[PDB]
């Protein structure tokens, strides 16, 4: 899965967290057994304005 | 004091009863004893442990 949030949200994509990005927009099993990957994307995902 | 050893086993049994109640009110190292009180005013990992 691949989607693009700002900093501050990052650690609501994990198992076990509450907020507004991690119940209403996307959220995570209690288990979940796998791997999470994030990294800053300022280069290409912010445009002047 | 006729019948001590009848009497002796039904007090025994009724402290048994009364403290296999009465178990359920210690917090075993948790902030209270309701679960749903528990439920209510942790999240759900915290509600869990």
């Amino acid at each position: 899965d691949s989607f693009v949030i700002r900093g501050d949200e990052v650690r609501q994509i994990a198992p076990g967290q509450t907020g507004k990005i991690a119940d209403y927009n996307y959220k995570l099993p209690d288990d979940f057994t796998g791997c999470v990957i994030a990294w800053n994307s300022n280069n290409l995902d912010s445009k002047v304005g | 004091s006729a019948l001590g050893k009848l009497q002796d086993v039904v007090n025994q049994n009724a402290q048994a009863l009364n403290t296999l109640v009465k178990q359920l009110s210690s917090n075993f190292g948790a902030i209270s004893s309701v679960l749903n009180d528990i439920l209510s005013r942790l999240d759900p990992p915290e509600a869990e442990v």
